[PDB]
Parts: structure tokens; C-alpha cells; sequence
DNA sequence: CCTGCATCCGTGAATCGAG
DNA sequence: TATAATGGGAGCTGTCACGGATGCAGG
């Protein structure tokens, strides 16, 4: 909304369109950088202001709230990589 | 199906006590804390262990657990070296033990029996917080304690004394685990005293009362600004998902942004004060600039007196002092040349 | 020996749920059906698909 | 429109393609052959039934008098091949001419919407 | 005792705005 | 801590059409 200075929604339907044209990093901009990534989007402001280019997005935020509220609903749901072992979108701070 | 209804099915299977019967209950309960009390006097035992013991064979294997107010820990195997050693006492003391035995189930049954007193009380309670059965189990545990701190001798009806204890028990528990901010039950009482005067106030006058007006009636001690105080505490906190509009696609939350997690441009120009710090501090010496960066903790993050940096750098406190006297002073003079800094004054 | 299987129709609807994207599933349709049974089969998704990509 | 009657709008017809996407059986079903066969009709007041026989079985399909007919008495039909008059069971189709059959008849139909 | 039909319960039901 | 008191109370009724599981009588 206007009022509270808010962005802009871009549905699932915006997301097709996007997918549908094929335009991966303009849709991962989106989920990242634009709008859930939070390391993502403070690195890229910075980098716009800085004049050097925009950083990597990072995993977004909330799908670590999804991860998370998934596991309050005692289910575990682990990342994995090829080799089939754990990796950690916490970054340590979710293990003991 | 229905909980509270299936719970009042549960309840009308267990028939209402004679006043014979009743009495012989509460006999039998007494008489069996007093066989308590003098098996312990014989074992030379913890009356408490003793009774767990008791309870334990008397409920029977089906629940065993650890009680948190004795001192070893409950399982079948000590209840049975306890209860054999209990058993090995002769005929007119191992008959404590039967007494101590038939006065839990006293008490079992006599628990059982007036639950139906519980639920004609907790029902006139609702709507202040805690549901119908949480109302029923409060009322059940007061019941609980009005059975084990009864005296028949007195030829009260048990209803008489019991009624005391539930009505505390649910009290306490309405006063305790309603407000989301749980609140201290003296100050509860004080709240709503400050209700009850305010309504009474506003019964007379016509119109809502002032704060000036609740202070008066309140006594002494009370003024505006203290009543003002105490209904800021009282205020509850409101749902994040209280709906917004009359359409179900919005909530509360939605419009509250977060304070707390910085935004890009906070760590954008925190970043960029610390760049801009360290161009300042590279105008001066390294060693000149270390003494500071030791001094205001930049470096390693804490401040040190003049003695540590005077026994790091080898110089006297004094000579470190007036390093920082020149570093400080070399800073002012970059800073009153170059204009970089001053727009991090915020 | 063989499987001797036969040609089965199913509506897209049916079809969407019965995707081997447990991600691409639950973020569909009958989101409780479809994370138990994929819960309990321990199942993995392998991020072939688009959806999947989008919720990570 | 502006309200007034006409042709079927899209309101009419997109009911038929989400019947076809969700591979539903219709409510008014068309009738077909599991095998094929020559027609011999039977008809009274109050029963109507077409037998379809082959030379190695013989299948009896029992009708309301109502009913329509695409087929001649006496003719040769193929393996699911429309006999009433209406939408085809996309799984009796299925069942009898195979994958290809299903799909040509769903993208027509479909098309034809 | 096993097939078939009636019937039950649970699940869906466009997008963005503002509010 | 004590007269005695002993089975609740309000339901929301004008959507609909689907899949699938339960249960019923019927061949
Ligand atoms: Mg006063
Ligand atoms: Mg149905």
C-alpha cells in the first residue's frame, strides 16, 4: 500500500509470466535481492550506491520461516547437496 | 463427541455419598494419615515416601512415576523393597499398614464422588478467561485439597468445607493464566477493585468518571496519575490476526513493520562510517591511531585505560594520554579540512 | 520377469498432486494430505521443476 | 451482449473443457463398443435394446427409449465407437481404442470449445 | 460372503488495488 | 481453612460439486 510506504505485490501469476518468458535472475531478483533476502539486499544496496555491481542472493528468508514452521509441526526438512548430506541454511545457528 | 458433555456422562456413573457413607470415607482417610504417621514413627522412614508407597499399590502398577517432593526417586523396584520392609513388621503394627492402605482408597473414592459439587460451582465462573473444563479440573484440584485437609470430627458436610477450596482454586486459577501478561494476583485484585469503584462511580455521576474522581474514591494514596498507571498495566495485547476489512484477504500484522532488523541503508551507512573512520585513522601513524583504536574499542571492541595501552606500547600512561591528546587533535584538523565526516553526525 | 502395466487417465488435478515434487504438491493443493504421505515415505524433491526453484 | 440472447458464450462451453482437463464421466454419457461387432436392434413401448455381436461374443447394451443413435442397423463399428448421441467416457475410450484415441478426442474436444 | 449403489465427510472455488 | 450447597449451554440453519472412504442391502 501507499500508505505504509509498501512495495509492490508480485504474485504467483507475475511469477509465471516471468518463468514463462524465461528471464531466470529478473525472477530470482524478485525472491531475493527485491524483496525476501535479507544479507542479499543490504549487499546490494550497497553495491548500487557503491557503483560496483549487484552480489549473489542468498536463501531467502522465508523459506527458512517455512522450514521452521514445519518443524513446529514436527516434521524435519533438511537441504541437501549431491551427496545426499545435511546442509545448513542456519549457518550454525539452528545447531547445538 | 462432545468433551464437556462425555465428562458429565463420566460423572454420573459415580453415585452421590450417604451422610454414613461419607463420613465413613472422611473416617477412614484421617485415620489413615494418622497410620501414616505412626508407620513412620515405627519404620523411621519419610512420611511422604510412605504414603507414595501407599498410594502406589493402592492405584496399582499402572502409574509409577517420580514425585518431585521426596528425596530418592519412585520406581517399581524401591516401592517393592519398601513395601516388603513394611511388611515385615509384626501383627498390631503391619495393621497400620492395611489402615493406611483402605484410607487412600478412602480418599480415592471420596474424590470421586463429589466432582459433581465441582461442576455446579465452575459453572457459574465462565466467561472470565478459561474454558468450562479448565474451570472443572481447577475446581477439581481445590476438591483434592479440601479432601486431604478435612476433619469429620467437626460433623460438617463435606459440601461445606469442599466449597471453599474450589472456589479458591478456581479463583487462583482465573487470576493466574488469563491475562497473556500474566499479572500478580494482589495486583489483579487491585484492578479490579479499581473496576468494581469506577462502575460504581459511573452508576451515580450519570457519565464516565475522570481519573481525579476514581482517585478520590479509591482513598488515599491514590491519585490521577497513579490510577492512569494501572490502567496502562491492565491493558491486554490485541491479535496479530485480527481481521482488517470485511474481506478475509488482510490482517493486522500485515501493516506493522519490523523495528528491530536493520534496514539497507542503516547498514549501508554503518558501513560506510567505519570506511570512512579508517581513512580518517590512516592519516594519522600507525602507532598514533592504535592507541585510539584501543582506546574507544574499535579494535577488539573494548575501551582500555591508559595503563593497558602504556603497558602494550611501552611508554608511560601519560605519554599514551597525550598521544591521544595529538591523534584526537590531528582528527579535528583532518576533519575541519576534508568535510567527510560530518555528515555521519546523524 | 517384466512389469505388465496399462494406460492410466487421470485430471490435471489429480495429476498436479500425484507429481513426484512433494514441494510443487504441498505448495498446490491439500497441503495436509500431501506433506504426510510425503513425510512418512521420507521423500525427497529433487528441485526438477519450477515451483520448487521459486519456494527456495 | 448488452443482454440479449444469443449463442453460447464462453460460460457455456468452459464447463465441457474443465470436464475434459479433469477427465470426468459425463452426466449425459455416450454410449460405445468394448469390441466390435454388427448392430441388431430390439425396440418395445417401455424397453429399447441394441445388441452389438461379433462372430466369437455377442455384447448387450440396454438404452432408455429415448435415447439418440449414430449407428444404422446392421453396421460395422470399430472398437469404441459412438453409438448415443453425447460426450465420450474419455475412460471407457481408454479402456477399449487405447492412448492415442484419448488424446486426439480431449485436444478436439477441446478445441472445439 | 463379495459386487454395486447410496451416502458420508472433507476439500476446493481468478488477479491487483485499498481497508 | 467449616450452615449447606453435588450432570452445561447455546446453537446460525439461502453454495456446490467434486473425490474417496464407509456402510448398506442384494445376487
Ligand atoms: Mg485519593
Ligand atoms: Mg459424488
Amino acid at each position: 500500500g501507499k500508505a505504509q510506504f509498501g512495495g509492490q505485490r508480485f504474485g504467483e501469476m507475475e511469477v509465471w509470466a516471468l518463468e514463462a518468458y524465461g528471464a531466470a535472475h529478473t525472477l530470482q531478483e524478485m525472491l531475493t535481492l527485491k524483496s525476501d533476502d535479507i544479507e542479499g539486499r543490504n549487499a546490494a544496496y550497497e553495491a548500487i550506491i557503491k557503483g560496483e555491481d549487484v552480489p549473489e542472493p542468498s536463501v531467502p528468508e522465508s523459506f527458512r520461516v517455512l522450514v521452521k514452521e514445519l518443524q513446529a509441526l514436527a516434521l524435519d526438512v533438511q537441504t541437501l547437496d549431491e551427496k545426499d548430506n545435511p546442509v545448513d541454511i542456519f549457518e550454525g545457528l539452528a545447531s547445538k | 463427541s462432545d468433551p464437556v458433555r462425555q465428562y458429565l456422562h463420566e460423572i454420573g456413573q459415580v453415585p452421590l455419598l450417604t451422610l454414613e457413607e461419607e463420613v465413613e470415607l472422611a473416617r477412614k482417610v484421617e485415620e489413615g494419615m494418622e497410620a501414616i504417621k505412626k508407620l513412620s514413627e515405627i519404620t523411621g522412614l519419610d512420611p511422604d515416601l510412605i504414603r507414595e508407597v501407599v498410594r502406589a499399590k493402592i492405584l496399582g502398577s499402572a502409574r509409577v512415576r517420580h514425585i518431585p517432593g521426596l528425596k530418592e526417586t519412585l520406581d517399581p523396584k524401591t516401592v517393592e523393597e519398601i513395601d516388603q520392609k513394611l511388611k515385615s513388621l509384626p501383627k498390631e503394627h503391619k495393621r497400620y499398614l492395611h489402615i493406611a492402605r483402605e484410607g487412600e482408597a478412602a480418599r480415592q473414592h471420596l474424590i470421586e464422588a463429589n466432582l459433581r459439587l465441582v461442576v455446579s460451582i465452575a459453572k457459574k465462573y465462565t466467561g472470565r478467561g478459561l474454558s468450562f473444563l479448565d474451570l472443572i479440573q481447577e475446581g477439581n484440584q481445590g476438591l483434592i485439597r479440601a479432601v486431604e485437609k478435612f476433619e469429620y470430627k467437626r460433623r460438617f458436610k463435606f459440601s461445606t468445607y469442599a466449597t471453599w477450596w474450589i472456589r479458591q482454586a478456581i479463583n487462583r486459577a482465573i487470576a493466574d493464566q488469563a491475562r497473556t501478561i500474566r499479572i500478580p494476583v494482589h495486583m489483579v485484585e487491585t484492578i479490579n477493585k479499581l473496576s468494581r469503584t469506577a462502575r460504581q462511580l459511573q452508576q451515580e455521576l450519570g457519565r464516565e468518571p475522570t481519573y481525579e474522581e476514581i482517585a478520590e474514591a479509591m482513598g488515599p494514596g491514590w491519585d490521577a496519575k497513579r490510577v492512569e498507571e494501572t490502567l496502562k498495566i491492565a491493558q491486554e495485547p490485541v491479535s496479530l490476526e485480527t481481521p482488517i476489512g470485511d474481506e478475509k484477504d488482510s490482517f493486522y500484522g500485515d501493516f506493522i513493520p519490523d523495528e528491530h532488523l536493520p534496514s539497507p541503508v542503516d547498514a549501508a551507512t554503518q558501513s560506510l562510517l567505519s570506511e570512512e573512520l579508517e581513512k580518517a585513522l590512516s592519516k594519522l601513524s600507525e602507532r598514533e591511531a592504535m592507541v585510539l583504536k584501543l582506546r574507544k574499542g574499535l579494535i577488539d571492541g573494548r575501551e582500555h585505560t591508559l595503563e593497558e595501552v602504556g603497558a602494550f606500547f611501552g611508554v608511560t600512561r601519560e605519554r599514551i594520554r597525550q598521544i591521544e591528546n595529538k591523534a584526537l587533535r590531528k582528527l579535528k584538523y583532518h576533519e575541519s579540512r576534508t568535510r567527510k565526516l560530518r555528515d555521519f553526525l546523524d | 520377469t517384466p512389469v505388465a502395466w496399462k494406460p492410466l487417465l487421470m485430471g490435471v488435478t489429480k495429476s498436479a498432486l500425484s507429481t513426484k515434487s512433494w514441494l510443487s504438491a504441498a505448495s498446490f493443493q491439500n497441503t495436509t494430505h500431501v506433506l504426510t504421505e510425503a513425510a512418512i515415505a521420507g521423500k525427497k524433491d529433487e528441485l526438477i521443476g519450477l515451483k520448487e526453484n521459486v519456494i527456495l | 451482449t448488452g443482454g440479449v440472447a444469443g449463442a453460447a458464450d464462453i460460460t457455456q462451453g468452459l464447463p465441457r473443457v474443465i470436464e475434459l482437463f479433469e477427465a470426468r464421466r459425463p452426466k449425459a454419457k455416450a454410449v460405445i463398443s468394448e469390441i466390435d461387432g454388427v448392430v441388431r436392434i430390439e425396440e418395445t413401448e417401455e424397453k429399447l435394446s441394441v445388441f452389438v455381436e461379433s462372430e466369437g461374443f455377442s455384447k448387450e447394451y440396454k438404452l432408455p427409449k429415448e435415447a439418440r443413435l449414430l449407428v444404422k442397423d446392421g453396421d460395422y463399428v470399430e472398437a469404441g465407437q459412438p453409438l448415443t448421441r453425447g460426450a465420450i467416457d474419455p475412460h471407457q475410450l481408454l479402456e477399449a481404442k487405447g492412448p492415442e484415441a484419448v488424446e486426439r478426442y480431449l485436444v478436439e474436444e477441446i478445441q472445439k470449445v
